[PDB]
């Protein structure tokens, strides 16, 4: 997987991808 | 919280993997 900073769309759709169908949830205030 | 592991810093695939449902 790539090492690198994932930031805003970038970083949900990264989530997307390795959570599959676990889904995910992205709370960026926490 | 994520914004702070892995956009500010780096994230391993086990770290991204902490924010799966
Ligand atoms: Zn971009």
């Amino acid at each position: 997987f790539v090492n690198q900073h994932l930031c805003g769309s970038h970083l949900v759709e990264a989530l997307y991808l390795v959570c599959g169908e676990r889904g995910f949830f992205y709370t960026p205030k926490a | 919280g994520i914004v702070e592991q892995c956009c500010a810093s780096v994230c391993s695939l086990y770290q991204l993997e902490n924010y799966c449902n």
